[PDB]
DNA sequence: CCCTAACCCTAACCCTAACCCTAACCCTAACCCTAACCCTAACCCTAACCCTAACCCTAACCCTAACCCTAACCCTAACCCTAACCCTAA
DNA sequence: TAGGGTTAGGGTTAGGGTTAGGGTTAGGGTTAGGGTTAGGGTTAGGGTTAGGGTTAGGGTTAGGGTTAGGGTTAGGGTTAGGGTTAGGG
């Protein structure tokens, strides 16, 4: 069973981040809401890729039904796939 | 002569945005200028990001087009902005636009 | 020796000037198959996959702190607070 | 093995026409060619959608001409309908 | 008629006409239409409750925009499904925030030379 | 004199079905068909939408239960497949 | 017309919506957003009549570009 | 006689508690018809259009008015300024 | 002082100039399906005008919702050394 | 397996959170003064429908010419050392 992987986005990622988004200054609760909020994300796009891999009659999740995913939840993503 | 893109004066084909049509089921019957007319503006819109692309490119010291490249000539066109709002780029980046509070004053 | 509030333009020219990835792979691929087991399990990434889902995650999180940095300029303060986070979110409609 | 699209060898044929001194990447051709899909699938919803309002069954230039001043803004969409425009007379002339 | 033996209420031919002069694809099956009609059923059964709910809590016996709006607004189910959905004549929630209160007296009424 | 589709015998019918006391006006009946029309819509270009990307010409129950278990969220979701699953087995044990 | 909208009117619409106090420019910013939305309104249903070969616009059309923008509006038309 | 901020919760609620049109109707016409002859002239509308874009005009400026009095709310600040307007439109998406 | 943007040696590093063969792209020959035109009648949109009665425009007021130095203080990130857990090909 | 991007103890200093008073642009009630709301006259285009003679998109059918998958090495760009130039405490 797979444990303690909420907890893998360490501080350093979370600090170049809001670096590279032009945040000059965090407080300390903000690393634990953006974990919970990319969770909650993750969890909503794996829901709905496994969806579409369960109508696809298939197991793997490929590039595809990713960017199908994408597609339908409202945000384009160029580049990867086709 | 042979070919739609020696009568038109284009490059794109056309042939293959009329069998696209044709197979996506969007309407049921597809005409013979419309793709014309597709095809023609996807080559001028083509033509545009291809110059802002040089144009990019020839800012930033290159001979290439990166990605980069490209999504700097996409948010510094406010019309390209406006066109592809919702568009992430992958490998693309971000402008440095420092606002005027966070200095050093 | 420097003075605190005047280096951190110099790492957010440099992080903002490149384009590398700063979330690791192997974390991120154990955190998102954690989550898919939680609905179907025996369940595979074809690596790709998980990339661009890593991309779309710090495209959102780049977006998100850009409007959280907008907000509390706004507010008249350059240190961010969790409401603010939840004033973006209420915001902008998600959730 | 199976066939797929890949719109390149139209793509790198226009940038030697704009720019014979420059190149491309597969990156930047495959950017290009998801840009050139999504446009021809909001074209081609946008005439079904026209069709299906206006109770019509055939697809002429009108729809397409309107798809595309209703997508881009200005300056862009006159453009565009000019360069159509013209196609359209080279095509019917010759 | 399929409304007697699939036990629905909702036509599945005009469906399956709508299905077919829509161009939506090239066969339109035979199952669809049923699934989709049960589906709507299922949904215009929950939102007709919730208006009866709505109607009965503000001692009316008919369905008005408001009691739509009101039990679009109530549940949190409907308002993700239906999120960004402008009603005509529908109304807005009275929901005052905590801050725009009259608050409590400070001075007395707030004078401080008496 | 054209005709219109106007879906209010069938609403009035469920309304009475569910609550014989109470009615309905025309303007909820409106907003109802409008709801109604935009849900088919809806189901009917994610059906379309799954037909092409599965590269298949026919259109089954199984493409419009993935399109109500994707557009609607989870109880209402399952509450709305168990109901169209118990409709088509009614359908098929009795011809 | 631009000062058709009175400041009664703005006033209840801030009443309404939750507004407890309003500045001054509010009114003036308001005006300049209203002006902007309904142009671009009425030129996407010029755009939608024009390609219908009509003149007076209907409801239907502007239902369809309220539909195009993206944001539905249920009751009025059909 | 009653003392300020306090009487303004009931006009609020008699607001809300009603489902009626505060924009009139002649100058809401005039106001779409000249707007209207700016691009094409000859132009006629059926009332009902006009009515049906007053509503959305109506829902849209309740909205903005709902996120500029939270926004306002979180700042601190009860009355509204044109800083707040300003961050609603770049926040929202809507241009900026 | 302590980094900071600017010019010349090479070593990997990633696109570009011809090729080739396989599904895919245009013409010709006959045809009906649904595109805009005028002949056409009445129902909806519009302009100057009586009314008379709720509220928008100006006029004096005084007080509390607003803001600029005082002066006491406790909260957050400038080094830097230590340690452990991410980052690299087979 | 190996090595460099994470992890932690020290510390003092600079930025959010509380204090005290003034003055102006915002509330609140009153009364003299237009512009909005229906109420009610015909009409000058504007949109809907049926019948008759036309012309470009959808029905097989062979035949070609060009776009998709390999071979190799060559030519734009990343990385590897310093030396000279400049932003700041």
């Amino acid at each position: 069973v797979l444990r303690d992987n909420i907890q893998g986005i360490t501080k350093p990622a979370i600090r170049r981040l809001a670096r590279r988004g032009g945040v000059k200054r965090i407080s300390g609760l903000i690393y634990e809401e953006t974990r919970g909020v990319l969770k909650v994300f993750l969890e909503n796009v794996i829901r709905d890729a496994v969806t579409y891999t369960e109508h696809a009659k298939r197991k793997t999740v490929t590039a595809m039904d990713v960017v199908y995913a994408l597609k339908r939840q409202g945000r384009t993503l160029y580049g990867f796939g086709g | 002569a042979k070919t739609r893109s020696s009568r038109a004066g284009l490059q794109f084909p056309v042939g293959r945005v009329h069998r696209l049509l044709r197979k996506g089921n969007y309407s049921e019957r597809v005409g013979a200028g419309a793709p014309v007319y597709l095809a023609a503006v996807l080559e001028y819109l083509t033509a545009e990001i291809l110059e802002l692309a040089g144009n990019a490119a020839r800012d930033n010291k290159k001979t290439r087009i990166i990605p980069r490249h490209l999504q700097l000539a996409i948010r510094n066109d406010e019309e390209l902005n406006k066109l592809l709002g919702r568009v992430t780029i992958a490998q693309g980046g971000v402008l440095p636009n420092i606002q005027a509070v966070l200095l050093p004053k | 020796r420097y003075r605190p509030g005047t280096v951190a333009l110099r790492e957010i020219r440099r992080y903002q000037k490149s384009t590398e990835l700063l979330i690791r792979k192997l974390p991120f691929q154990r955190l998102v198959r954690e989550i898919a087991q939680d609905f179907k399990t025996d369940l595979r990434f074809q690596s790709s996959a998980v990339m661009a889902l890593q991309e779309a995650c710090e495209a959102y999180l780049v977006g998100l702190f850009e409007d959280t940095n907008l907000c509390a300029i706004h507010a008249k303060r350059v240190t961010i607070m969790p409401k603010d986070i939840q004033l973006a979110r209420r915001i902008r409609g998600e959730r | 093995r199976s066939r797929k699209e890949s719109y390149s060898v139209y793509v790198y044929k226009v940038l030697k026409q704009v720019h014979p001194d420059t190149g491309i990447s597969s990156k930047a051709m495959g950017i290009m060619n998801s840009f050139v899909n999504d446009i021809f699938e909001r074209i081609a919803g946008e005439a079904s959608r026209l069709a299906h309002y206006n109770k019509r069954s055939t697809i002429t230039s009108r729809e397409i001409q309107t798809a595309v001043r209703l997508l881009l803004p200005g300056e862009l969409a006159k453009h565009a309908v000019s360069e159509g425009t013209k196609a359209v007379t080279k095509y019917t002339s010759a």
